RNA sequence: AAGCUCGUAUCAGUUUUAUGAGGUAAAGCGAAUGAUUAGAGGUUCCGGGGUCGAAAUGACCUUGACCUAUUCUCAAACUUUAAAUAUGUAAGAAGUCCUUGUUACUUAAUUGAACGUGGACAUUUGAAUGAAGAGCUUUUAGUGGGCCAUUUUUGGUAAGC
RNA sequence: GAGAACAGAAAUCUCCAGUAGAACAAAAGGGUAAAAGCCCCCUUGAUUUUGAUUUUCAGUGUGAAUACAAACCAUGAAAGU
RNA sequence: GGUUGCGGCCAUAUCUACCAGAAAGCACCGUUUCCCGUCCGAUCAACUGUAGUUAAGCUGGUAAGAGCCUGACCGAGUAGUGUAGUGGGUGACCAUACGCGAAACUCAGGUGCUGCAAUCU
C-alpha cells in the first residue's frame, strides 16, 4: 500500500488560472504595529491640526 | 649606533618547581619570600601526570619576579655560586639568560632545618629603553630589529661587565 | 565476487570519495603510478607518448593496474627496465558501491565495492618518455595495455620535451639560453619576476648572453 | 626575523587586516560603537562626545560629533591654552584636567547661547553635583565622556577633566565613585578631599612636604616653582583665579601664526623622499644585472 | 527524518565574504531611515538579533516603523496564487537603503530640468525613454585598413 | 506562449508587424522556433493591406474596403486612407504603435507553392522553416497571400 | 452559479532599462580544509638502527619523520573565484518643488519626526508589447489511488523498477 | 621555536613567532580577537503587564524567536547593554 | 607639505629586509608624597616637564621582494549554459542552429585616498 508521496505538479497551473493576484495597494495602510509612543503622539498632533481648521473656518 | 640602546635588565625570575602541594610547598615559598622581600606567587599544575604525582590545579610550584636594582644583587650573587662561569646555550637567541643552582644557601641565607634545601632556576630577561612600546596599552607596537636584544648582544654584555666566562663552543 | 566491470562503466553517480563519511573503503588496486626511470634527467627522456582516453567513463582500479603491469613488462623486457618512464596519469579515487544480499529492495545503500577512476574525453591516462630511439617499443607497449580497458582509448605522440609543458623548440631554446635548471626529475626556470639577488644564486649560468 | 618563522605567500594571501585605525592600536571600536549610534528614531540628532586625551603632558579636550565622511568637531580645548588665565606649570595635573575641562565647557556653551542661562558651579566645594535643566527653557548641552583608552581608576585624572566640564554647566551624565576621595569601603565620598584635587592640593602638599625634607629633589622638579618664584600657598588661588579667568572669557584665540600654510609646506617638501618612476626603477635593475652578473 | 528549523540550508547564505569578517563599520551605524523609504534585505552572520528569516534575504521592501535598533519592513510575500503582507522586524545591520530608485529619481529632477529648461526656449521635448534603437546608416573606409582574409584551420593535436 | 500572445499571433499563419527595437528584437528570439519572419518589401505590405487588411473597432474586425474606416479611427493621428496607413507601417512613422495594432491580426493561408523545406521546424538556415530568413519573407508571405 | 460596483480603465505565466540577492554548472588545488604519485634540496644536544669509539651535548653512513622550492591526481556533505536559466524591487498625479501650521513624541534649541493649510508644473505625465475591460462579494459540486515524454536528478547491476 | 637545578616524551619559569590553525555543555553548520574565548568584580532582566511580528501555516494551534509600549531593577565613569 | 586628537572607506593601508627624517608634535624618558593597581610602580595610578634621546615607536623611501589592488580583442568567444530538430552514434557520448558567457593562465600598471579641529621652519 505504498503511493505518490509529494509531488508540485500542476500547482502552478492551479494558481495561474485565477492568477496570482498582485499585492492591491492603498493610500493610507495601516498603522499595525507603528511604535506606541510616536502613536500617541501623532494622535495629539492631528487632534491639534484639526482644531486649527475647525479654527481657521470662524 | 648607540645613545641609550644600552642594555638594561627587564625582570629577574626565580623559579622553584617543587612538583607537589602541602608543606614542601609553603616552605619553596618562604625561601622565595626571604629572598626578594616580595610575597611570591604559586602556579597549578596544567595537566595531570600522575608518575609526577600530580593533579591538576594542585599548586605545584612557586615564583617570583623581581626588577631594579634588588635584581642585580640577586643576579650577581647567584651568579657567584656559578663561580662566573655559563654556556653558550643558557642565552636564548631573543637574548635573555638563565642558570639553576641547588642549594639557596649558598647565597647568604642560613640553613634552618625546619625550612630545608631547594633548588632554584634563575632567568634573567635583558631589554633596552623604548620597550614599553611591547608592553603598554596604547600604539602597542613592536621594537625595531637594531633594537632588539640579542645573544650576541647579550654575550658580549654579559662578558664585559661582571667579567665573567662563556665557556663551551 | 568482482561484479563484471560492465556494471560500473558510465559514471552514473556524483563521485563517491573515501572520506570521514565514508571510511570503510577497500585499498585501490593499483598503488604504484610511476615506473621505469623515473629518476632519470629531463634531457634524457625527450619523446613523450601519451594513453588517450575517447570516452567519458570509469576505469578500476584494477584495470588500471592490469593494463600498468602489461604495458612496463612489454616496455622493459623488450627495451630494457631504465629505457623509459611510465606514468599513470590517473588516480581511482571513486568508490563503487554494491547491494550485496529477508529484506528485498527495503534499505538498499550500498556498501564499498571497488575503486574507479572517472575518466573524459582527451583525458591522458599513461604518458611516457624515452628517446626517440624507442617511439615503437613504447607505442607497442601502449598499444597492448589498451586490451586491458574498456571503451575506445587513441596512443597520441607529443609536441611537447618529455612530462614538460614545452614543445621541444621552445624547451630547447629555454635551455641552450640559460633558463633551465635540473632538478629531482623534473625542472626548474628562471623567472623575470620576484628578488634579483636570489634570482642569480639559482640559475648562475644564465646573466650572460652568447655561448 | 627568524627563518623557521617568517611567512608563506599563503599566510599572507588570507591574512584580513584588522581597521587601520586597530592596527594603529588607536581606537576601540566596540566602545565607540556604543558611544557613537543614536536611536534610530532620533534621526539626524548628534551624539556629541567629550573627547579627553593625555599626551606626554598636553592635555586635548575636544567636544566631537559623527558623520560617515567622518568626525565633527564642534569646538576644542588644549591645556596648553592654560597660561592665558595664569597657569604656567603642571599642565596636565589633576587641575590642569579640571580647568581645561572647564575651559571646554564653557567655551562651547557660550558659542552655543547657553551661556548666561547655565552657568553651572560657580562656588566649587567639589560637591557631587551634575547640572539641572532650567525650568521652562533650553535643556542643558548634553554629552558623553570619551574616555579613550584609559583605564578607569578610582582618582584617575580623565574625570578630572570631566569634573570641571560639568562644573562648567554642561550635562555630562556621570557617578561619583572615580573621584578621588571615593572610600572603597563605604559608598561615600569625602570632598574635602576631591575638593582639595580640583585646586592642586596634592601638588602642593607635595611641595611642602618635600621643601623641609629634601631639596636635593624640591629643586631637581619644581625647578619652574622656584624660578618664577611660587611656593606652594600660592597654588590655589592660581587655579582659583584661573576659574574665574576662564568663564570671563572663554572665546579661544587662535595663534598669531606667522609663514603661511604655502611656507609650512614648502620647507617641509625639502625633507620629503619622492617616489621614483618605473623607468627609472628598470634602469637600476638592468644596472644590477650589468655588476652583479657581468663578472665584477 | 527530516529538519527544517529556522536558519536551515542558510550555510553559505548568511556566511560573511572573504576576507570581511569582524566588526561592523560604523557606518552601517550611522545612516538614518524614514517611514516610506525603500531597502533591500540581506543578513549579518555576526548580528544573531533581530535577524531576518532567509525567505526574506535578497529581497526589497519599504520601511513602515522606525524603533530604537531597528526598522520595520513590509515585504509582499506570495503564498498560494495571492499575496499577503508581512511586517519584518530588522535590525539596521541587516537592512541597507536601495538604490532601485536612484535612476528615478535622478531621472525626474533631470525631466524637471530639460522640461523647465526646454519650454523656456520654445519647447520640442520628447523625454521619455526609449528602447536600443538599430544602427543607421554608415560608411566604412578601407583606408589604411584593407580587409584581411581569414579561413578556417586544420585539426592539430598540440599535447 | 505569453509572448505570441502579446505579439497576438495566437492561430497558425496569422502574422503581424513589429517595430524593431532591443525591448522588442528580445521577444522575437524567445520565439524563433514557432515563427517565421524578415523584412517585408514595400509591394507585400501593400497586398497584405490591401486584400486581408481590417480594422479593429469597438472589436468587430471590420474590413478596410472603404477610406473612411481607416480615417474615422486613424484620423486623429494625420492617417486617412489605406496608402497613408501603409505608408505609417513601412516608415515605421511616429505613430507605428496607433498605427499597426489598429491591423487586425493578418489571417493567412499556407503558402501556395508550399514551404520549400521537408520540414517546417528547423532554422531557416537549417534547412528549415523558422526564425529570420530576412528578405526571403516576401516570397513566403506572397505564397500565403 | 448568482451577480455587484465601476469603466479607459486599471490589467499581465512577456521584454527592456536601472538597482539588488544567490554559491549550482564550470573552475581551483605550485590557494585554505581534506585526499593523492614522484623525486630533489635542506634541518636535529632530540625516532630507531650500524662503523669508530672510555665517552661525548662526538664524528661518519643509515632510515625515518618534519622543512623548502617543485611534481602527477581528486571532493555530495572542500574552496578563493564564479556563470547560464531561474529570482526581489523600481520606471510618477498616491508624483516632484516652494511657503510654514499641529503635538503631550523628539532636539541643546520651533530642532526633528509624523500629519497637514497655502502655491508652482499636465498627457512623450516619463520604457516596450498586449488588454473581447477591470475590481469585488457570496455560496456550492466533483477531486483529494494518478500515470507518461524531453531536460535536471536520488536509490538500485539493472528494470516496462 | 629558542632558553632555566633535580626534570625524563610530558611538571613549573621566560622570551619570540602566531587570522584563530583554539575555546564557546552538547550534533553539525554558521558566528566571534582590546571578543562571543580566558581571569576577575558587581549581580538576578531566567522578573512584571498585556498587545504586534517572523518560521512551520489554514496564513488555525503549539514550539521557538524578533522589534516596540508600560513597570521595576542590574551593571557601568558613561554611551549603553 | 609635516604632526597631533577624533575619524570615514578598511592591505594601493598588510608582510620581510635595509636606509633617510629639519621644525613642531608625538614618543621614549625621570620620580613615588598623594588617589590608585600590582608577585613585580613592567602594565596600570599619580607627580615633574624638570634631569636625558631620536635608539626604538612614528612618518617616508628602497626591493627584476612575498601579499594585495586595477586593467587588457592574454587566454577565451574556450569551459559551462537557455532554446531547436523524425540531427550523428549500438552506446558512452558528439556535432550543428538562435542566444548568454566564466575561472585559471598570461602580460601590463599600481602600492593608501580622504573628513573635522589644533599646531609647525
Ligand atoms: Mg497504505
Ligand atoms: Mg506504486
Ligand atoms: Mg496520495
Ligand atoms: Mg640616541
Ligand atoms: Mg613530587
Ligand atoms: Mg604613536
Ligand atoms: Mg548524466
Ligand atoms: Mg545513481
Ligand atoms: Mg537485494
Ligand atoms: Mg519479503
Ligand atoms: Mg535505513
Ligand atoms: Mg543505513
Ligand atoms: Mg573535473
Ligand atoms: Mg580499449
Ligand atoms: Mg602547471
Ligand atoms: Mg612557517
Ligand atoms: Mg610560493
Ligand atoms: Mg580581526
Ligand atoms: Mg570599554
Ligand atoms: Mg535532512
Ligand atoms: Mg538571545
Ligand atoms: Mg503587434
Ligand atoms: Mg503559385
Ligand atoms: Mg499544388
Ligand atoms: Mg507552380
Ligand atoms: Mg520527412
Ligand atoms: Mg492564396
Ligand atoms: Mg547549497
Ligand atoms: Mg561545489
Ligand atoms: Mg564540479
Ligand atoms: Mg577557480
Ligand atoms: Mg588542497
Ligand atoms: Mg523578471
Ligand atoms: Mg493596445
Ligand atoms: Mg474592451
Ligand atoms: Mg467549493
Ligand atoms: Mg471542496
Ligand atoms: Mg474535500
Ligand atoms: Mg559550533
Ligand atoms: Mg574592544
Ligand atoms: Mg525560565
Ligand atoms: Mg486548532
Ligand atoms: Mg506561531
Ligand atoms: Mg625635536
Ligand atoms: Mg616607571
Ligand atoms: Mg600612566
Ligand atoms: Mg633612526
Ligand atoms: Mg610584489
Ligand atoms: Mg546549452
Ligand atoms: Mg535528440
Ligand atoms: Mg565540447
Amino acid at each position: 500500500a505504498k503511493s505518490k508521496n509529494h509531488t508540485a505538479h500542476n500547482q502552478t497551473r492551479k494558481a495561474h488560472r485565477n492568477g496570482i493576484k498582485k499585492p492591491k495597494t492603498y493610500k493610507y495602510p495601516s498603522l499595525k504595529g507603528v511604535d506606541p509612543k510616536f502613536r500617541r503622539n501623532h494622535k495629539h498632533a492631528l487632534h491639534g491640526t484639526a482644531k486649527a481648521l475647525a479654527a481657521a473656518k470662524k | 649606533q648607540n645613545p641609550m640602546r644600552d642594555l638594561k635588565i627587564e625582570k629577574l625570575v626565580l623559579n622553584i618547581s617543587v612538583g607537589e602541594s602541602g608543606d614542601r610547598l609553603t616552605r619553596a615559598s618562604k625561601v622565595l619570600e626571604q629572598l626578594s622581600g616580595q610575597t611570591p606567587v604559586q602556579s597549578k599544575a596544567r595537566y595531570t601526570v600522575r608518575t609526577f604525582g600530580i593533579r591538576r590545579n594542585e599548586k605545584i610550584a612557586v615564583h617570583v619576579t623581581v626588577r631594579g636594582p634588588k635584581a642585580e644583587e640577586i643576579l650577581e650573587r647567584g651568579l657567584k655560586v656559578k663561580e662566573y662561569q655559563l654556556r653558550d646555550r643558557n642565552f636564548s637567541a631573543t637574548g635573555n639568560f638563565g642558570f639553576g643552582i641547588d642549594e639557596h644557601i649558598d647565597l647568604g641565607i642560613k640553613y634552618d632545618p625546619s625550612i630545608g634545601i631547594f633548588g632554584m632556576d634563575f632567568y634573567v630577561v635583558m631589554n633596552r629603553p623604548g620597550a614599553r612600546v611591547t608592553r603598554r596599552k596604547r600604539c602597542k607596537g613592536t621594537v625595531g630589529n637594531s633594537h632588539k636584544t640579542t645573544k650576541e648582544d647579550t654575550v658580549s654584555w654579559f662578558k664585559q661587565k661582571y667579567d665573567a666566562d662563556v665557556l663551551d663552543k | 565476487a568482482r561484479r563484471p566491470a560492465r556494471c560500473y562503466r558510465y559514471q552514473k553517480n556524483k563521485p563517491y570519495p573515501k572520506s570521514r563519511y565514508n571510511r570503510a573503503v577497500p585499498d585501490s588496486k593499483i598503488r604504484i603510478y610511476d615506473l621505469g626511470k623515473k629518476k632519470a634527467t629531463v634531457d634524457e627522456f625527450p619523446l613523450c607518448v601519451h594513453l588517450v582516453s575517447n570516452e567519458l567513463e570509469q576505469l578500476s582500479s584494477e584495470a588500471l593496474e592490469a593494463a600498468r603491469i602489461c604495458a612496463n613488462k612489454y616496455m622493459t623486457t623488450v627495451s630494457g627496465r631504465d629505457a623509459f618512464h611510465l606514468r599513470v596519469r590517473v588516480h581511482p579515487f571513486h568508490v563503487l558501491r554494491i547491494n550485496k544480499m529477508q529484506q528485498g529492495m527495503r534499505g538498499a545503500w550500498g556498501k564499498p565495492h571497488g575503486l574507479a577512476a572517472r575518466v573524459d574525453i582527451g583525458q591522458i591516462i599513461f604518458s611516457v618518455r624515452t628517446k626517440d630511439s624507442n617511439k615503437d617499443v613504447v607505442v607497442e607497449g601502449l598499444r597492448r595495455a589498451r586490451y586491458k580497458f574498456p571503451g575506445q582509448q587513441k596512443i597520441i605522440l607529443s609536441k611537447k620535451w618529455g612530462f614538460t609543458n614545452l614543445d621541444r623548440p621552445e624547451y630547447l631554446k629555454k635551455r641552450e639560453a640559460g633558463e633551465v635548471k635540473d632538478d629531482g626529475a623534473f625542472v626548474k626556470f628562471l623567472s623575470k619576476k620576484g628578488s634579483l639577488e636570489n634570482n642569480i644564486r639559482e640559475f648562475p649560468e644564465y646573466f650572460a648572453a652568447q655561448a | 626575523a627568524f627563518q623557521k618563522d617568517a611567512k608563506s605567500s599563503a599566510y599572507s594571501s588570507r591574512f584580513q587586516t584588522p581597521f587601520r585605525r586597530r592596527r594603529e592600536g588607536k581606537t576601540d571600536y566596540y566602545q565607540r560603537k556604543r558611544l557613537v549610534t543614536q536611536h534610530k528614531a532620533k534621526y539626524n540628532t548628534p551624539k556629541y562626545r567629550l573627547v579627553v586625551r593625555f599626551t606626554n603632558k598636553d592635555i586635548i579636550c575636544q567636544i566631537i560629533s559623527s558623520t560617515i565622511t567622518g568626525d565633527v568637531v564642534l569646538a576644542a580645548a588644549y591645556s596648553h591654552e592654560l597660561p592665558r588665565y595664569g597657569i604656567t606649570h603642571g599642565l596636565t595635573n589633576w587641575a590642569a584636567a579640571y580647568a581645561t575641562g572647564l575651559l571646554i565647557a564653557r567655551r562651547t556653551l557660550q558659542k552655543l547661547g547657553l551661556d548666561e542661562t547655565y552657568k553651572g558651579v560657580e562656588e566649587v566645594e567639589g560637591e557631587y553635583e551634575l547640572t539641572e535643566a532650567v525650568e521652562d527653557g533650553p535643556r542643558p548641552f548634553k554629552v558623553f565622556l570619551d574616555i579613550g583608552l584609559q583605564r578607569t581608576t578610582t582618582g584617575a585624572r580623565v574625570f578630572g577633566a570631566l569634573k570641571g566640564a560639568s562644573d562648567g554647566g554642561l550635562y555630562v551624565p556621570h557617578s561619583e565613585n572615580r573621584f578621588p576621595g571615593w572610600d572603597f569601603e563605604t559608598e561615600e565620598i569625602d570632598p574635602e578631599l576631591l575638593r582639595s584635587y580640583i585646586f592642586g592640593g596634592h601638588v602642593s602638599q607635595y611641595m611642602e612636604e618635600l621643601a623641609d625634607d629634601d631639596e636635593e629633589r624640591f629643586s631637581e622638579l619644581f625647578k619652574g616653582y622656584l624660578a618664577d618664584d611660587i611656593d606652594a600657598d600660592s597654588l590655589e588661588d592660581i587655579y582659583t583665579s584661573a576659574h574665574e579667568a576662564i568663564r570671563a572669557d572663554p572665546a579661544f584665540k587662535p595663534t598669531e601664526k606667522k609663514f603661511t600654510k604655502e611656507q609650512y609646506a614648502a620647507e617641509s617638501k625639502k625633507y620629503r623622499q619622492t617616489k621614483l618612476s618605473k623607468e627609472e626603477r628598470a634602469a637600476r635593475v638592468a644596472a644590477k644585472i650589468a655588476a652583479l652578473a657581468g663578472q665584477q | 527524518g527530516k529538519s527544517h528549523g529556522y536558519r536551515s540550508r542558510t550555510r553559505y547564505m548568511f556566511q560573511r565574504d572573504f576576507r570581511k569578517h569582524g566588526a561592523v563599520h560604523l557606518s552601517t551605524y550611522l545612516k538614518v531611515y524614514k517611514v516610506g523609504d525603500i531597502v533591500d534585505i540581506k543578513a549579518n552572520g555576526s548580528i544573531q538579533k533581530g535577524m531576518p528569516h532567509k525567505f526574506y534575504q535578497g529581497k526589497t521592501g519599504v520601511v513602515y516603523n522606525v524603533t530604537k535598533s531597528s526598522v520595520g519592513v513590509i515585504i509582499n510575500k506570495m503564498v498560494g496564487n495571492r499575496y499577503l503582507e508581512k511586517r519584518l522586524n530588522l535590525r539596521v545591520e541587516h537592512i541597507k537603503h536601495s538604490k532601485c530608485r536612484q535612476e528615478f529619481l535622478e531621472r525626474v529632477k533631470a525631466n524637471a530640468a530639460k522640461r523647465a529648461e526646454a519650454k523656456a526656449q520654445g519647447v520640442a521635448v520628447q523625454l521619455k525613454r526609449q528602447p536600443a534603437q538599430p544602427r543607421e546608416s554608415r560608411i566604412v573606409s578601407t583606408e589604411g585598413n584593407v580587409p584581411q582574409t581569414l579561413a578556417p584551420v586544420p585539426y592539430e593535436t598540440f599535447i | 506562449r505569453k509572448v505570441l500572445q502579446l505579439l497576438r499571433l495566437t492561430r497558425i499563419n496569422s502574422g503581424t508587424f513589429v517595430k524593431v527595437t532591443k525591448a522588442t528584437l528580445e521577444l522575437l528570439k524567445l520565439i524563433e522556433p514557432y515563427v517565421a519572419y524578415g523584412y517585408p518589401s514595400y509591394s507585400t505590405i501593400r497586398q497584405l493591406v490591401y486584400k486581408r487588411g481590417f480594422g479593429k473597432i469597438n472589436k468587430q474586425r471590420v474590413p478596410l474596403s472603404d477610406n473612411a474606416i481607416i480615417e474615422a479611427n486613424l484620423g486623429k493621428y494625420g492617417i486617412l486612407s489605406i496608402d497613408d496607413l501603409i505608408h505609417e507601417i513601412i516608415t515605421v512613422g511616429p505613430h507605428f504603435k496607433q498605427a499597426n495594432n489598429f491591423l487586425w491580426p493578418f489571417k493567412l493561408s499556407n503558402p501556395s507553392g508550399g514551404w520549400g523545406v521537408p520540414r517546417k521546424f528547423k532554422h531557416f538556415i537549417q534547412g528549415g522553416s523558422f526564425g529570420n530568413r530576412e528578405e526571403f519573407i516576401n516570397k513566403l508571405v506572397k505564397s500565403m497571400n
